């Protein structure tokens, strides 16, 4: 398991850097960090793991939608809601942020740019191959 | 068409624009008569709850008494059919519903709309 | 599968993840989950083979809308509504939540760019092969 | 005559995959998978025969609405209704799930590309040929 | 045509897989599947005859409109009707269902494609010939 | 232009929004006359079975008395022509039609578009 | 002059094949399907004669509308009406039934692909001379 001084540090720093996250319950984002840790490699950046992994996990939390309150309905994880209007009341209307130009996921919310741009500083993203003999 | 489907589209839409922290009840008082001489109450209340949305306040003008009432409108669920005579309990006032007006093509009525005005005067 | 607790531990993971299906009944995840153990390899993670259940299985349930539940009639499985509206008391739009033009059916829903991410990690996206003797 | 057991699992497991499916009469139901026996292969996947032969007849039956109701009316098998509205009561827009970009008649429904991917793994989308002499 | 039963059989199957022309009368049955007989072969099939007899008899009736009955006038053979209205009562719009930008003239209706699905599986969909002596 | 088509259209449109479990009924009593002294009543009720759909509830206020009545309006068939005073049997109640309304521009009307009043007050 | 029993069988065919055409006076089919000999050619496909002469002759019947009612006024033979509508009764929008995409005047109707597809699989659409020497 990895180390609970870390995970402490990387979910508190995750609070820090996104305020709306302080009323969610702990149990959900100590998920989320486990399951952000498979990913994230550990000697690339040994320095700066915890912010790394941080980002790493906001942008799986905010990928897609990917996590919903605890009594949100099902069906709304495959159909959003363009639009909505009471008869005499309010109206809305919403859309997307961005949109991709590359297929590449990472280049999807402003936290994988940020962890693209850390991780091409650190190490690279490069990858050179040759066989064993 | 299929009526089933229209009343899904229609309960989720009711559930969407509605907040469960409202206290609605509703009373259906009913089966009265008078004794042989003319005394009698009906002995029913009946009080069961209820969840709906609500819209278009409008507000009470009699004589300029400053009675200071209103009345509102409201959409409800096909569950605990409303009749011409009930009683709305919306946060702790009365309305009494003087339409009905349900939402109908077709036996067993989807949803209502009904209109409510404040009991008493 | 080959035991119980395997399916527990993938089961609960997928609660876990998604809290919206703590009111599914536990038959039905039974059966998506012990029908999607059929695409994952074990000898491939062999570290993280409960993850990877879990993944698939909600990507696996949310490709165009699967789970649906009882009560649903036979058409919402050919086509989709847009738009409803409900006399002059409301109106409500729907949409697309994300596009697809790459054509993978694993770039679909942000659990399947996840278990793509996962698996190009521990074993890659590649096949090289030559012929036997 | 294919198995009578292994006909009736199938059912069974097409009616636990879907459970809007419980209210069709069992004649049709076997009537579809008797049909979508005549496509799928027995030796190639023969341990998981019954969850792909149920998943290639749920594909069958969903593919552009051919599987309508007991009354349905005829000329709705060449024409669609893409919206309806009664005068102050109530009003629907439709539309069509996804689209497809390849014209396989397979990527079409998500039941088509699970049975793709499945026969993928379990043997392959291949097929190299040479003479008999 | 040969005789009799097979008639019969081919009949049952076309009103087994759509339970609409269980009201049709039986004579344009009878003339629709003798004349889409002309297009199969029975040495090809020489065992699902009476299937791909009915498969190709339903695309065959289905196309652009063909089987209407009586009583539709000739305009509507000519021209489709997008949207009607009735005064401030009711409103209703149609569309297309399928689009064929491929013009095989077998890829527009689902009976189409499972029956040239049927004929690859069976024979194939090449002809390789060289020229005698 | 030609009007079977439109007929084909409007009933196939009135068969679309319809429910085919509810009950309606048809009375088409006539042919009154007076005795020598002026007592008799009309023989005739021919009540006959249609279907169709309805839309608008509407509620009846005369003076606050509360007798809780209702009238809707309604779109039918070609067949079996509606008049200006026929009765209307919807779900066990009686309507009266008030006015015919058919959609015409041309002879023998292709739907009706009754308005029903509840009959007595 | 072409025989007088296959001519009859002819018409009669073509009524049974699309029951609108029954209000139709004989001449009027008798003109038609005299047009219509001057293309079928006889010895290609002699066994069904009668079967695809009738198809040829419904397919020039129906190509745009060729074939008018006895009072039709003119000046509708050149000028298409998209849609009209009464004050406060009704309204209507027609619309084309499919869009030709090769410009060979015989893939434009149902009739016409029926006939391409019965010449093709009878005969062949293929062409091919040489000199008299």
């Amino acid at each position: 398991i990895m180390n609970q001084e870390t995970l402490i540090a990387a979910v508190e720093q995750m609070r820090k850097l996104v305020p709306a996250l302080r009323k969610v319950p702990d149990e959900t984002l100590y998920a989320w960090v486990e399951m952000a840790e498979l990913f994230v490699c550990q000697k690339t950046f040994k320095d700066a793991y915890v912010k790394a992994i941080a980002l790493y996990a906001l942008h799986l939390a905010f990928l897609d939608g990917a996590l919903k309150g605890e009594d949100e309905d099902l069906e709304s994880y495959s159909r959003r809601v363009t639009s909505f209007s009471l008869s005499g009341e309010f109206s809305q209307t919403f859309g997307e942020v961005t949109k991709n130009q590359s297929g590449n996921m990472m280049l999807s919310t402003p936290w994988g740019k940020m962890f693209e741009q850390l991780k091409a500083r650190r190490r690279g993203r490069f990858a050179l191959m040759t066989g064993l003999r | 068409m299929n009526y089933s489907q229209i009343e899904r589209m229609a309960r989720k839409g009711v559930a969407f624009f509605t907040d469960p922290s409202r206290p609605m009840n509703l009373i259906k008082q009913g089966e009265y008569g008078y004794d042989e001489n003319g005394f009698e109450i009906p002995p029913m209340e009946q009080v069961i709850p209820i969840s709906g949305a609500t819209r278009r306040p409008n507000a009470r003008e009699i004589d300029g008494e400053t009675i200071r009432a209103s009345d509102i409108l409201g959409i409800f669920n096909n569950d605990h059919e409303i009749n011409e005579g009930d009683y709305i309990e919306i946060d702790g006032i009365r309305h009494v519903v003087v339409d009905a007006r349900p939402v109908q093509a077709s036996l067993e009525p989807v949803a209502y709309r009904p209109v409510l005005r404040r009991v008493s005067v």
